[PDB]
DNA sequence: AAACTATACAACCTACTACCTCAT
RNA sequence: UGAGGUAGUAGGUUGUAUAGU
């Protein structure tokens, strides 16, 4: 009794046909064994083809392939099969599958085609449906068909080193957590002391005008190198408010609701920030709704912290990392921080097309990948930090901010086994599919590029 | 120090009762839930767009490959994949000459030619579908290139949309005939470069993406069901509560909220929402006034009743906006008492991008970052080891889920979510990042406003894609 | 018919939101 | 795919031109 079907296919070229067909045929309820389900690395070939043609293999199958018919070892067994087709006089024991269009009739060897061979040239639902028919013609022992066992097979040999596995991984975020706050948010009651046409942002120290109040964490005579006038008031009429309070919002009066708190110290936690960066002596740009810096090339020794790359040259533009933040109070006193690539054409000034400086953030952003975006924001961020473990927010003379340098890492329970550098290239190829998926009017910055 | 938790992927069903991971795979595998006879479709334009479109035919008819088949896998045959009769014959052609068309490129006003023209598309499909006996499923759309260069409302010598698909496919709605856009450019790739030399719509390795995209959307189109979920529980179902601003001009916008009945299957019996004359664009505060508000939960009840013979034990909404008190309880007495309310909502506006200290891949797709009971992160776009890659670009962008109100586990809905997004029709590709109601949400109401002839949707869901 | 010091909104400052585009 | 670049209110802020008792 034989009920055996076998694929001789060129590997790696043809895992593709000889996959699909075998669990095709599989799934129609016809035993199917070739390479790529079972024979794996480590056992010999010849002997096991050998044997199932003498014994198990009711029908061969041989896909006519670029490389697959010069071997030794498939001469031999189809040698054997020549014998085996002497010994019980069965002369259609094998089937030529055509899928290389390339090889004509001559560049197939002796003993192939000299019986008729199956279409499969068009497509491959004829060349199944064939293969069925032929099955039936001959009265094979069949199972009656069934896709469960199919599903079984396909999930234990191609999902081997290609699922998802159990093992412990590190992550990390971009949230800086504040590790002080100010101990009292002082609102300032000036009354008549503060001047119409004062703009409040020309502050040294951050403060938000409310109502008549002034919000800010300066004390009462931090602001006397501007105001001449702030002599006189006394330091008993503002208000303390303990963020003590604010944070753990257990604080509700009619004056400012909790929520509110929480707002203005974001704001002033914005302003700091903004101020004691610019304090650092970092470059501007111009952004819509937030404020974009970069490093000025040159300040750095090398173009390097701590032996990272933050600033590079690329064909004629040079681009440098930065980053933009915004307070978030609502997980955690933490401050979240973007990602930002800044381009230049000398380091001096900036582009003054905005299309350019997009094209070459995406540019970039190719080249390189996450784990350069991650040294990358930890070495500004421990850049931006002058002791070890925190920078140096600036709210006022005696009272200071802490925000940690290192961000908020996380963990998680599960992790994946990781394959070689080819799949980053398959990377480059999905940046190349969304190239080729959508476009809008990009004719027009695309030539004015030159 | 708090831990991610991790979801494993959703199987969706596929033929003869079986499941597997993968949209792509699992129609290579075993195939669609339900075989079609065969679909003939049909060509407008020129007789440049029938033969690219013809040779497009003779060669997916033919298997194509990738450069590899770890990421976008084999497409090994359209009637090997799913079973229906595709071949050179019976496509209807018409011809659309140029002499109007450069009669009409010299008028000054862009808008008048695009309203000519897709007359003419228009009255043109619908005179072959009236005096033709033969019934067409997919008409086929291609344009040429000086039309779309030399007729753009931007290049230089309010209530519809400017763009052309969409408001093809809302007039094409209310007549209900199907149709599907297909630029020159797209699938022409072999002879469409730039001056350079340089192919722009570089498709050489990646024909695959383009094979796939094309069999699902016509088989999707032609009323076949691909895949199913495979573990639902009934009595649930789908609300996706679109709520896209509509942006024509100056006109009164207010709102437009829309809805999707995605209860068991991919097809959504949609129904269009007013105008909705209450408030203005100023509305940000984007909660529903009590009268629409049940107006569409009925409808919502009615379409369950009708399509699944009972009253649903538990409605999930799904929208983008914040929710409130009196909205809820505008919902509350229209639903019987047997059944449950939670608000769902996907937003993108609160960042947090995941890193990988070590390893040169993202995080995952499926982990998920959890605040408190009702406000959390889910991680869908990244690394997914069925394809071994990551399909977003650079770090992956979460979405931030919000319980409004009502009671849920925060698991099960994040299950549901992922599901959900597990569920991309218009496409052959793994998933999306938030979930299908809201990317068809942005569909539907930007094609559902597209125009003012509409009354009545149709209640079948494949005139929208 | 007329004295106090408010009316009784509704315009311009500002954080949470919320649109068509670029080029891969 | 998503990262800019744009205005909408965005919720409380301090000055327009009535009649309250």
């Amino acid at each position: 009794m034989r009920n055996k079907i076998f694929i001789s296919h060129a590997t790696p070229e043809d895992d593709d046909f000889t996959r699909w067909l075998s669990l095709k045929l599989i799934g129609l309820g016809y035993e199917v064994w070739c390479d790529i389900l079972f024979l794996d690395k480590g056992v010999d070939f010849w002997s096991t083809i050998e044997k199932e043609i003498r014994e198990n293999t009711c029908k061969f199958l041989i896909v006519s392939s670029t490389a697959g018919n010069k071997r030794e070892g498939v001469l031999k067994e189809l040698a054997v099969a020549t014998k085996v087709k002497k010994h019980l006089q069965d002369d259609m024991f094998i089937i030529p599958l055509a899928i290389d269009e390339n090889l004509s009739y001559d560049d197939i060897n002796i003993e192939i085609v000299r019986l008729n061979a199956i279409d499969f040239k068009k497509s491959w639902a004829k060349g199944l449906q064939d293969l069925l028919d032929a099955f039936e013609k001959q009265n094979v022992p069949k199972k009656p068909p069934d896709h469960s066992k199919s599903n079984l097979l396909y999930q234990q040999i191609f999902l081997h080193d290609k699922q998802a596995i159990e093992k412990e991984e590190t992550y990390d975020s971009n949230w800086f957590p504040i590790i002080s706050f100010p101990n009292e948010l002082r609102f300032h009651r000036y009354d008549w002391r503060l001047p119409k046409q004062f703009d409040v942002r020309t502050l040294a120290f951050p403060a938000i005008r409310y109502k008549e109040y002034l919000c800010t964490f300066a004390w009462e005579y931090d602001f006397i190198h501007q105001l001449p006038k702030t002599e006189t008031y006394n330091g008993q009429e503002s208000i303390r408010i303990s963020t003590s309070d604010i944070l753990s919002g257990r604080y509700d009066t009619d004056f400012i609701r909790n929520y509110e708190c929480q707002r203005l110290i974001v704001q002033l936690i914005n302003k700091a920030f903004e101020l004691r960066m610019k304090d650092k002596n970092v470059r501007e740009y111009q952004m819509s709704k937030t404020f974009a810096y970069w490093i000025e090339k040159g300040k750095l020794e090398k173009d390097k912290f701590e032996k990272i790359k933050l600033v590079g040259k690329q064909k004629n533009k040079y681009w440098h990392f930065g980053i933009s933040a915004a307070g978030k109070l609502y997980p955690s006193p933490v401050l979240m921080v973007s990602s930002h690539i800044i381009f230049t054409m000398d380091g001096i000034n900036l582009i003054k097309s905005k299309s350019i400086q997009h094209s070459s953030r995406r540019k970039q952003g190719k080249n390189w990948w996450n784990d350069k975006w991650r040294e990358k924001l930890l070495a500004f961020i421990r850049f931006l930090s002058d002791d070890q473990n925190a920078i140096y927010l600036n709210v006022g003379s005696e009272e200071k901010i802490l925000i940690s340098n290192k961000p908020l890492k996380f963990f998680g329970k599960m992790s994946y086994v990781t394959p070689s550098e080819v799949t980053l290239e398959e990377e480059s190829v999905l940046a190349d599919i969304n190239n080729f998926e959508e476009d809008t009017e990009d004719l027009d910055e695309l030539e004015d590029i030159e | 120090m708090k831990e991610l938790i991790y979801i494993e992927e959703p199987s969706i069903l596929f033929a003869h009762g079986q499941k597997c991971t993968d949209p792509r795979d699992g129609l290579a595998l075993f195939g669609p839930l339900n075989q079609i006879y065969g679909i003939k479709s049909g060509v407008v334009g020129t007789q440049k767009g029938l033969q690219i479109f013809k040779s497009y035919l003779d060669k997916i008819q033919k298997p194509i490959y990738n450069h590899n088949n770890i990421t976008r896998p084999m497409f090994p045959g359209f009637e090997a994949v799913f079973g229906c009769k595709w071949e050179s014959q019976n496509i209807v052609f018409k011809e659309i000459t140029d002499e109007e068309i450069r009669r009409y490129l010299f008028n000054a006003s862009t808008h008048k030619r695009t309203y000519d023209l897709v007359t003419l598309f228009n009255d043109k499909i619908i005179t072959a579908n009236k005096n033709d006996e033969e019934r067409v499923d997919v008409w086929f759309v291609i344009v040429p290139e000086e039309i779309y260069k030399y007729c753009r409302p931007n290049s230089v010598l309010y209530n519809y949309d400017a763009q052309f698909h969409d408001q093809l496919k809302a007039r094409l709605l209310e007549h209900t005939i199907p149709t599907q856009i297909l630029r020159e450019s797209t699938l022409a790739w072999r002879d469409f470069k730039n001056t350079f030399g340089a192919p722009i719509r570089d498709f050489s390795k990646i024909e695959g993406h383009l094979a796939w995209t094309i069999s699902t959307a016509a088989y999707y189109k032609a009323g076949g069901k691909p895949w199913k979920l495979g573990d639902i529980r009934p009595g649930v179902c789908y609300l996706g509560l679109v709520y896209k601003k509509i942006e024509k001009s100056k006109n009164p916008q207010n709102a437009c909220c829309a809805a999707q009945m995605f209860l068991d299957n991919g097809d959504g019996t949609v129904f269009k929402g007013e105008v909705g004359p209450w408030y203005n664009p100023e509305k940000g505060e984007y909660h529903l006034k009590p009268k629409e508000a049940k107006a569409l939960l009925t409808q919502a009840l009615e379409s369950y009743k009708e399509q699944n013979k009972s009253y649903p034990k538990e409605v999930f909404i799904h929208a983008r906006t914040r929710f409130n008190d009196e909205e809820w309880n505008a919902f509350n007495e229209v639903t019987p008492k047997n059944t449950n309310l939670v608000g769902v909502t996907i937003t993108k506006s609160k960042p947090l991008k995941l890193y990988k200290t070590e390893g040169a891949f993202p995080i995952m797709r499926g982990n998920a970052y959890i605040v408190d009971e009702k406000k959390a992160f889910l991680w869908t776009l990244g690394f997914v080891p069925k394809l071994q890659s990551t399909l977003s670009m650079e770090v992956p962008n979460p979405i931030f889920i919000e319980i409004n109100k009502g009671e849920a586990e925060i698991q099960q809905v994040l299950k549901d979510i992922l599901a959900l997004t597990k569920l991309n029709y218009n496409a052959c590709i793994y998933a999306d990042g938030e979930p299908v109601t809201l990317r068809f949400a942005n569909k539907i109401g930007e094609i559902l406003t597209a125009s003012t002839e509409i009354k009545t949707p149709p209640l079948a869901f494949k005139y929208y894609i």
